[PDB]
């Protein structure tokens, strides 16, 4: 989920926006 | 610079990117 | 994201588990 | 029976389903 993608690894703006709303 | 987004930074990043928008889990 | 899928709409256990970690 | 999961109920659902995995935005 967002933690593995954005915290454990590094995520892009597009990936991060997948987790809005 | 650390490019990982964890805890409060991750919350901060979603505030910035999601705008009106909103995201889980803001009240 | 999870709000649209699970709050606005109805989501499954499998979808919800997508949002872990 | 409401099948929607919003706000605090969605946080509970994740505590239940995710267990030891954890989830954003709990510590
Ligand atoms: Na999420």
């Amino acid at each position: 989920g967002i933690v593995e993608q954005c915290c454990t690894s590094i995520c892009s703006l597009y990936q991060l926006e997948n987790y809005c709303n | 610079v650390n490019q990982h987004l964890c805890g409060s930074h991750l919350v901060e990043a979603l505030y910035l990117v999601c705008g009106e928008r909103g995201f889980f889990a803001t009240p």
